[PDB]
Protein backbone atom coordinates (compact mmCIF):
# COMPACT_ATOMS: atom_id res chain seq x y z
CA UNK A 1 0.00 0.00 0.00
CA UNK A 2 2.87 2.41 -0.01
CA UNK A 3 4.16 4.50 -1.89
CA UNK A 4 7.63 3.53 -3.66
CA UNK A 5 9.32 6.01 -5.42
CA UNK A 6 11.88 6.09 -8.23
CA UNK A 7 15.11 5.36 -6.77
CA UNK A 8 16.65 7.41 -9.93
CA UNK A 9 14.61 10.28 -8.73
CA UNK A 10 12.66 10.81 -5.78
CA UNK A 11 8.99 11.21 -7.46
CA UNK A 12 5.43 9.74 -6.92
CA UNK A 13 5.50 6.47 -8.72
CA UNK A 14 2.00 5.49 -11.01
CA UNK A 15 0.62 1.88 -11.69
CA UNK A 16 0.52 1.08 -15.04
CA UNK A 17 -0.18 -1.87 -16.97
CA UNK A 18 1.88 -3.50 -19.54
CA UNK A 19 -0.22 -4.04 -22.89
CA UNK A 20 0.58 -7.72 -23.78
CA UNK A 21 2.65 -9.82 -20.85
CA UNK A 22 0.04 -8.52 -18.68
CA UNK A 23 1.74 -7.11 -15.34
CA UNK A 24 1.55 -3.94 -13.47
CA UNK A 25 4.42 -1.91 -14.22
CA UNK A 26 5.15 0.85 -11.85
CA UNK A 27 6.48 3.24 -14.36
CA UNK A 28 8.32 6.88 -13.17
CA UNK A 29 6.63 9.60 -14.97
CA UNK A 30 9.38 11.91 -14.63
CA UNK A 31 11.93 9.32 -15.92
CA UNK A 32 11.91 6.21 -17.96
CA UNK A 33 12.12 4.07 -14.73
CA UNK A 34 10.32 1.02 -14.35
CA UNK A 35 9.32 -1.75 -12.26
CA UNK A 36 7.40 -4.80 -11.83
CA UNK A 37 4.73 -5.28 -8.96
CA UNK A 38 4.38 -7.56 -6.14
CA UNK A 39 0.70 -7.93 -5.72
CA UNK A 40 -2.41 -6.64 -8.01
CA UNK A 41 -3.20 -3.98 -4.71
CA UNK A 42 -3.49 -0.96 -6.05
CA UNK A 43 -5.54 1.42 -3.62
CA UNK A 44 -7.46 0.64 -0.89
CA UNK A 45 -10.33 2.97 0.66
CA UNK A 46 -10.31 1.44 4.21
CA UNK A 47 -13.61 2.95 5.22
CA UNK A 48 -13.87 1.64 8.97
CA UNK A 49 -10.77 1.82 11.72
CA UNK A 50 -10.80 1.57 15.50
CA UNK A 51 -6.76 2.23 15.40
CA UNK A 52 -4.63 5.18 17.63
CA UNK A 53 -5.15 4.32 21.36
CA UNK A 54 -1.63 3.29 22.19
CA UNK A 55 1.41 4.94 20.69
CA UNK A 56 2.73 8.27 20.96
CA UNK A 57 5.21 6.56 23.43
CA UNK A 58 8.73 7.94 24.32
CA UNK A 59 11.26 6.07 25.74
CA UNK A 60 10.85 8.01 28.76
CA UNK A 61 7.27 8.58 29.68
CA UNK A 62 7.70 8.61 33.54
CA UNK A 63 9.99 11.07 32.94
CA UNK A 64 7.10 13.64 33.32
CA UNK A 65 6.17 13.93 36.85
CA UNK A 66 1.65 14.28 35.96
CA UNK A 67 1.08 10.74 35.40
CA UNK A 68 -0.07 8.87 38.00
CA UNK A 69 1.64 6.14 39.81
CA UNK A 70 0.39 2.64 40.69
CA UNK A 71 1.52 -1.00 42.36
CA UNK A 72 0.47 -3.64 39.53
CA UNK A 73 3.22 -5.35 38.29
CA UNK A 74 5.04 -5.67 34.80
CA UNK A 75 4.50 -9.25 33.90
CA UNK A 76 8.16 -9.57 32.13
CA UNK A 77 10.27 -7.98 35.10
CA UNK A 78 7.78 -8.49 38.27
CA UNK A 79 8.95 -4.55 39.31
CA UNK A 80 6.00 -2.94 41.51
CA UNK A 81 6.76 0.30 39.89
CA UNK A 82 4.42 1.33 36.84
CA UNK A 83 3.10 4.18 35.44
CA UNK A 84 -0.46 3.53 33.88
CA UNK A 85 -2.51 5.53 31.39
CA UNK A 86 -5.33 5.29 29.28
CA UNK A 87 -5.97 5.43 25.41
CA UNK A 88 -4.45 7.94 23.27
CA UNK A 89 -7.13 8.34 20.67
CA UNK A 90 -10.13 10.18 21.34
CA UNK A 91 -13.99 9.53 19.65
CA UNK A 92 -16.69 9.41 21.26
CA UNK A 93 -16.87 5.27 21.01
CA UNK A 94 -13.28 5.13 22.71
CA UNK A 95 -12.72 2.48 25.54
CA UNK A 96 -12.10 2.61 29.19
CA UNK A 97 -9.67 0.24 28.57
CA UNK A 98 -6.08 1.15 30.26
CA UNK A 99 -2.17 1.22 29.16
CA UNK A 100 0.42 0.26 31.51
CA UNK A 101 4.04 1.08 31.34
CA UNK A 102 7.00 0.23 33.03
CA UNK A 103 10.55 1.87 33.49
CA UNK A 104 12.08 -1.78 34.46
CA UNK A 105 10.59 -3.82 31.45
CA UNK A 106 9.78 -0.89 29.34
CA UNK A 107 6.96 -2.59 27.97
CA UNK A 108 3.55 -1.32 27.34
CA UNK A 109 0.53 -4.08 28.69
CA UNK A 110 -3.21 -3.77 29.41
CA UNK A 111 -5.71 -5.09 31.55
CA UNK A 112 -8.11 -6.71 29.20
CA UNK A 113 -9.07 -10.34 30.11
CA UNK A 114 -12.00 -11.52 27.64
CA UNK B 1 -32.56 -29.46 -22.61
CA UNK B 2 -29.02 -26.91 -21.42
CA UNK B 3 -30.28 -26.48 -18.01
CA UNK B 4 -31.09 -30.24 -17.44
CA UNK B 5 -27.97 -31.58 -19.21
CA UNK B 6 -25.80 -28.99 -17.42
CA UNK B 7 -26.78 -29.48 -14.12
CA UNK B 8 -26.65 -33.24 -14.34
CA UNK B 9 -23.01 -33.15 -15.24
CA UNK B 10 -22.52 -30.70 -12.39
CA UNK B 11 -23.78 -33.55 -10.06
CA UNK B 12 -21.67 -35.87 -12.23
CA UNK B 13 -18.43 -33.40 -10.98
CA UNK B 14 -19.84 -32.86 -7.42
CA UNK B 15 -20.05 -36.28 -7.01
CA UNK B 16 -17.00 -37.96 -8.74
CA UNK B 17 -15.48 -35.49 -6.69
CA UNK B 18 -15.97 -36.84 -3.53
CA UNK B 19 -13.74 -39.02 -1.44
CA UNK B 20 -16.93 -41.03 -1.41
CA UNK B 21 -16.22 -42.44 -4.76
CA UNK B 22 -19.29 -43.95 -6.96
CA UNK B 23 -18.88 -47.47 -7.79
CA UNK B 24 -23.08 -47.29 -7.54
CA UNK B 25 -22.55 -44.70 -10.49
CA UNK B 26 -25.72 -45.51 -11.40
CA UNK B 27 -27.14 -45.12 -7.93
CA UNK B 28 -25.71 -41.46 -8.02
CA UNK B 29 -27.32 -40.77 -11.75
CA UNK B 30 -30.37 -41.74 -10.19
CA UNK B 31 -29.83 -39.42 -7.56
CA UNK B 32 -28.71 -36.77 -9.31
CA UNK B 33 -31.99 -37.52 -12.15
CA UNK B 34 -34.43 -37.27 -8.77
CA UNK B 35 -32.48 -34.28 -7.65
CA UNK B 36 -32.77 -32.16 -10.89
CA UNK B 37 -36.54 -33.24 -11.42
CA UNK B 38 -37.40 -32.19 -7.72
CA UNK B 39 -35.32 -29.45 -8.98
CA UNK B 40 -37.64 -28.33 -12.01
CA UNK B 41 -40.68 -28.36 -9.48
CA UNK B 42 -40.01 -24.91 -8.16
CA UNK B 43 -39.80 -23.65 -11.87
CA UNK B 44 -39.17 -26.22 -14.91
CA UNK B 45 -36.64 -23.79 -16.26
CA UNK B 46 -39.33 -21.19 -16.77
CA UNK B 47 -38.35 -19.02 -13.80
CA UNK B 48 -35.63 -17.34 -12.66
CA UNK B 49 -35.30 -18.07 -9.13
CA UNK B 50 -33.84 -21.41 -10.81
CA UNK B 51 -30.71 -21.10 -10.70
CA UNK B 52 -30.41 -19.24 -7.31
CA UNK B 53 -31.60 -22.37 -5.42
CA UNK B 54 -29.04 -24.50 -7.89
CA UNK B 55 -26.45 -22.21 -6.53
CA UNK B 56 -27.50 -22.62 -2.49
CA UNK B 57 -27.25 -26.40 -3.36
CA UNK B 58 -23.94 -26.70 -5.54
CA UNK B 59 -21.96 -23.94 -2.92
CA UNK B 60 -23.48 -25.70 -0.07
CA UNK B 61 -21.64 -28.98 -1.62
CA UNK B 62 -18.82 -27.25 -2.49
CA UNK B 63 -18.09 -25.24 -0.06
CA UNK B 64 -15.86 -27.31 2.60
CA UNK B 65 -16.27 -26.35 4.96
CA UNK B 66 -17.66 -28.81 5.16
CA UNK B 67 -17.03 -32.05 3.36
CA UNK B 68 -19.92 -33.91 5.58
CA UNK B 69 -22.39 -32.70 3.26
CA UNK B 70 -21.36 -34.84 0.79
CA UNK B 71 -21.11 -37.86 3.14
CA UNK B 72 -24.82 -37.50 4.35
CA UNK B 73 -26.23 -36.44 1.16
CA UNK B 74 -24.73 -39.76 -0.73
CA UNK B 75 -26.33 -41.84 2.47
CA UNK B 76 -28.88 -39.69 2.89
CA UNK B 77 -31.18 -36.82 3.25
CA UNK B 78 -32.92 -37.30 0.10
CA UNK B 79 -32.82 -34.39 -2.97
CA UNK B 80 -36.98 -33.85 -3.50
CA UNK B 81 -36.91 -32.79 0.50
CA UNK B 82 -34.16 -30.32 -0.53
CA UNK B 83 -35.60 -28.16 -2.70
CA UNK B 84 -38.69 -27.68 -0.20
CA UNK B 85 -35.82 -27.29 2.76
CA UNK B 86 -34.76 -23.96 1.64
CA UNK B 87 -32.25 -24.98 4.91
CA UNK B 88 -29.01 -22.70 3.47
CA UNK B 89 -28.63 -21.12 7.01
CA UNK B 90 -29.78 -24.33 8.80
CA UNK B 91 -26.63 -26.62 7.49
CA UNK B 92 -23.14 -26.46 6.54
CA UNK B 93 -22.36 -26.13 9.17
CA UNK B 94 -23.24 -25.67 13.00
CA UNK B 95 -20.50 -23.92 14.35
CA UNK B 96 -21.31 -21.06 11.56
CA UNK B 97 -25.03 -21.49 13.12
CA UNK B 98 -24.51 -20.75 16.70
CA UNK B 99 -22.28 -17.73 15.13
CA UNK B 100 -25.41 -16.34 13.17
CA UNK B 101 -27.40 -16.96 16.57
CA UNK B 102 -25.35 -15.14 18.30
CA UNK B 103 -24.78 -12.44 15.88
CA UNK B 104 -28.68 -12.36 15.89
CA UNK B 105 -29.06 -11.70 19.29
CA UNK B 106 -26.46 -9.12 19.74
CA UNK B 107 -27.78 -7.09 16.59
CA UNK B 108 -31.62 -7.33 18.16
CA UNK B 109 -30.18 -5.89 21.99
CA UNK B 110 -28.17 -3.35 19.77
CA UNK B 111 -31.36 -2.20 17.97
CA UNK B 112 -33.35 -1.47 21.57
CA UNK B 113 -32.76 2.21 22.44
CA UNK B 114 -32.58 4.79 25.30
CA UNK B 115 -34.65 3.92 28.43
CA UNK B 116 -33.74 6.23 31.32
CA UNK B 117 -35.39 4.69 34.76
CA UNK B 118 -36.49 7.44 37.13
CA UNK B 119 -35.94 6.96 40.35
CA UNK B 120 -38.95 7.16 42.60
CA UNK B 121 -40.19 7.21 46.14
CA UNK B 122 -43.10 7.69 48.21
CA UNK B 123 -42.51 11.51 49.32
CA UNK B 124 -45.34 12.92 47.28
CA UNK B 125 -48.47 11.36 46.13
CA UNK B 126 -50.30 11.96 42.68
CA UNK B 127 -52.77 13.70 41.31
CA UNK B 128 -54.25 11.68 38.87
CA UNK B 129 -54.39 7.80 40.84
CA UNK B 130 -53.37 9.67 43.99
CA UNK B 131 -50.41 6.98 44.21
CA UNK B 132 -46.70 7.58 46.38
CA UNK B 133 -44.53 6.48 43.47
CA UNK B 134 -43.53 9.69 42.31
CA UNK B 135 -41.02 9.86 39.43
CA UNK B 136 -39.32 12.67 41.29
CA UNK B 137 -36.15 14.79 39.10
CA UNK B 138 -34.95 18.02 40.33
CA UNK B 139 -33.42 20.61 38.22
CA UNK B 140 -33.38 24.44 38.26
CA UNK B 141 -35.29 26.62 35.89
CA UNK B 142 -36.42 30.69 36.74
CA UNK B 143 -33.69 33.32 37.80
CA UNK B 144 -31.08 33.74 40.25
CA UNK B 145 -34.44 34.67 43.04
CA UNK B 146 -35.67 31.45 43.68
CA UNK B 147 -34.05 27.86 44.48
CA UNK B 148 -35.13 25.01 42.33
CA UNK B 149 -38.44 24.35 40.84
CA UNK B 150 -39.37 20.66 42.50
CA UNK B 151 -40.43 18.98 39.57
CA UNK B 152 -43.09 15.74 39.86
CA UNK B 153 -44.59 12.85 38.10
CA UNK B 154 -46.04 9.82 38.93
CA UNK B 155 -44.84 6.91 37.66
CA UNK B 156 -47.68 4.65 38.65
CA UNK B 157 -49.87 6.14 35.49
CA UNK B 158 -47.97 8.88 34.11
CA UNK B 159 -48.91 11.75 35.66
CA UNK B 160 -47.21 14.80 35.96
CA UNK B 161 -47.16 17.84 38.28
CA UNK B 162 -45.49 20.18 40.20
CA UNK B 163 -44.97 21.41 43.89
CA UNK B 164 -44.65 24.84 44.65
CA UNK C 1 23.79 29.94 8.31
CA UNK C 2 26.23 31.75 6.17
CA UNK C 3 28.19 33.64 8.86
CA UNK C 4 29.20 31.42 11.57
CA UNK C 5 30.72 29.07 8.91
CA UNK C 6 34.80 28.97 8.42
CA UNK C 7 36.98 26.79 6.05
CA UNK C 8 39.50 24.32 7.64
CA UNK C 9 41.06 23.22 4.10
CA UNK C 10 44.14 21.11 4.45
CA UNK C 11 46.49 22.24 1.74
CA UNK C 12 50.14 20.11 -0.28
CA UNK C 13 52.19 20.61 2.94
CA UNK C 14 48.91 20.28 5.27
CA UNK C 15 48.50 23.89 5.65
CA UNK C 16 45.02 24.69 7.15
CA UNK C 17 44.34 28.38 5.53
CA UNK C 18 41.06 29.95 7.13
CA UNK C 19 38.55 31.18 5.02
CA UNK C 20 36.00 32.95 6.18
CA UNK C 21 32.78 32.29 4.19
CA UNK C 22 30.64 34.59 2.65
CA UNK C 23 27.12 32.94 1.73
CA UNK C 24 26.34 29.37 0.71
CA UNK C 25 23.88 28.25 -2.22
CA UNK C 26 22.27 25.77 -3.41
CA UNK C 27 21.65 23.91 -6.86
CA UNK C 28 18.98 21.79 -7.96
CA UNK C 29 18.70 19.83 -11.49
CA UNK C 30 15.85 21.12 -13.58
CA UNK C 31 14.98 20.37 -17.35
CA UNK C 32 16.61 16.89 -16.75
CA UNK C 33 13.73 15.14 -17.80
CA UNK C 34 11.34 17.05 -20.57
CA UNK C 35 9.37 19.41 -18.52
CA UNK C 36 5.97 20.36 -19.69
CA UNK C 37 4.31 23.89 -20.90
CA UNK C 38 2.72 26.57 -18.58
CA UNK C 39 -0.60 26.39 -21.40
CA UNK C 40 -1.26 23.04 -21.99
CA UNK C 41 -0.41 22.19 -17.71
CA UNK C 42 -3.31 25.10 -17.51
CA UNK C 43 -5.93 23.33 -19.41
CA UNK C 44 -4.84 19.96 -17.72
CA UNK C 45 -5.17 21.88 -14.55
CA UNK C 46 -9.16 23.13 -15.26
CA UNK C 47 -11.87 20.88 -14.91
CA UNK C 48 -11.75 19.73 -18.82
CA UNK C 49 -11.24 15.58 -17.42
CA UNK C 50 -12.30 14.75 -14.08
CA UNK C 51 -9.10 13.01 -13.66
CA UNK C 52 -6.07 13.42 -16.19
CA UNK C 53 -4.73 10.45 -17.84
CA UNK C 54 -1.72 8.61 -15.93
CA UNK C 55 0.11 8.27 -18.74
CA UNK C 56 -0.34 11.86 -20.52
CA UNK C 57 3.22 12.44 -19.80
CA UNK C 58 4.42 9.29 -21.58
CA UNK C 59 2.13 10.49 -24.70
CA UNK C 60 3.41 13.95 -24.76
CA UNK C 61 6.57 12.11 -25.35
CA UNK C 62 5.71 9.92 -27.55
CA UNK C 63 4.18 12.54 -29.56
CA UNK C 64 7.60 14.77 -28.98
CA UNK C 65 6.34 17.69 -27.63
CA UNK C 66 8.58 19.54 -25.28
CA UNK C 67 11.63 17.21 -25.26
CA UNK C 68 13.91 16.97 -23.15
CA UNK C 69 17.39 19.19 -23.27
CA UNK C 70 19.71 16.46 -24.37
CA UNK C 71 17.43 15.23 -27.11
CA UNK C 72 17.14 18.87 -28.23
CA UNK C 73 21.17 19.25 -28.32
CA UNK D 1 -23.66 -16.58 1.90
CA UNK D 2 -22.33 -19.11 3.79
CA UNK D 3 -18.73 -18.78 2.71
CA UNK D 4 -16.74 -17.66 5.65
CA UNK D 5 -15.68 -13.93 3.74
CA UNK D 6 -18.91 -12.18 1.39
CA UNK D 7 -17.03 -11.38 -1.70
CA UNK D 8 -18.00 -9.51 -5.09
CA UNK D 9 -16.33 -9.72 -7.87
CA UNK D 10 -17.33 -7.27 -10.83
CA UNK D 11 -15.78 -6.05 -14.21
CA UNK D 12 -16.21 -3.44 -16.55
CA UNK D 13 -16.98 -5.02 -19.99
CA UNK D 14 -16.59 -3.62 -23.86
CA UNK D 15 -15.95 -4.54 -26.94
CA UNK D 16 -4.85 1.99 -21.08
CA UNK D 17 -7.32 4.30 -18.67
CA UNK D 18 -8.67 2.04 -16.27
CA UNK D 19 -7.97 3.01 -13.17
CA UNK D 20 -9.76 6.46 -12.66
CA UNK D 21 -12.72 5.13 -14.20
CA UNK D 22 -13.19 2.49 -11.86
CA UNK D 23 -12.23 4.36 -9.36
CA UNK D 24 -15.17 6.54 -9.86
CA UNK D 25 -17.59 4.45 -11.14
CA UNK D 26 -16.54 2.31 -7.17
CA UNK D 27 -16.94 6.00 -5.69
CA UNK D 28 -20.77 6.39 -7.17
CA UNK D 29 -21.68 2.51 -6.42
CA UNK D 30 -20.79 3.34 -3.05
CA UNK D 31 -22.57 6.58 -2.58
CA UNK D 32 -25.90 5.76 -4.55
CA UNK D 33 -27.15 2.43 -4.75
CA UNK D 34 -30.44 1.94 -2.42
CA UNK D 35 -30.66 -1.12 -1.26
CA UNK D 36 -34.53 -1.09 0.75
CA UNK D 37 -36.60 0.91 2.84
CA UNK D 38 -37.16 4.39 2.09
CA UNK D 39 -34.17 7.45 1.90
CA UNK D 40 -34.01 9.88 4.38
CA UNK D 41 -35.02 7.56 6.99
CA UNK D 42 -32.11 7.29 9.48
CA UNK D 43 -31.30 4.57 12.52
CA UNK D 44 -34.83 3.27 14.36
CA UNK D 45 -35.02 1.94 17.72
CA UNK D 46 -37.88 0.39 20.15
CA UNK D 47 -39.11 1.42 23.19
CA UNK D 48 -41.44 -0.65 25.46
ZN1 LIG E 1 12.30 8.35 -12.17
ZN1 LIG F 1 7.88 -6.56 33.29
ZN1 LIG G 1 -50.37 8.47 39.46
Amino acid sequence: TTFRFCRDCNNMLYPREDKENNRLLFECRTCSYVEEAGSPLVYRHELITNIGETAGVVQDIGSDPTLPRSDRECPKCHSRENVFFQSQQRRKDTSMVLFFVCLSCSHIFTSDQK
Amino acid sequence: HKLRDQVLKALYDVLAKESEHPPQSILHTAKAIESEMNKVNNCDTNEAAYKARYRIIYSNVISKNNPDLKHKIANGDITPEFLATCDAKDLAPAPLKQKIEEIAKQNLYNAQGATIERSVTDRFTCGKCKEKKVSYYQLQTRSADEPLTTFCTCEACGNRWKFS
Amino acid sequence: NSDSYVLLSVEDDGSFTMIPADKVYKFTARNKYATLTIDEAEKRMDKKSGEVPRWLMKHLDNIGTTTTRYDRT
Amino acid sequence: DNDEKLIIRCRVVRPAEEDHMLKKIENTMLENITLRGVENIERVVMMK
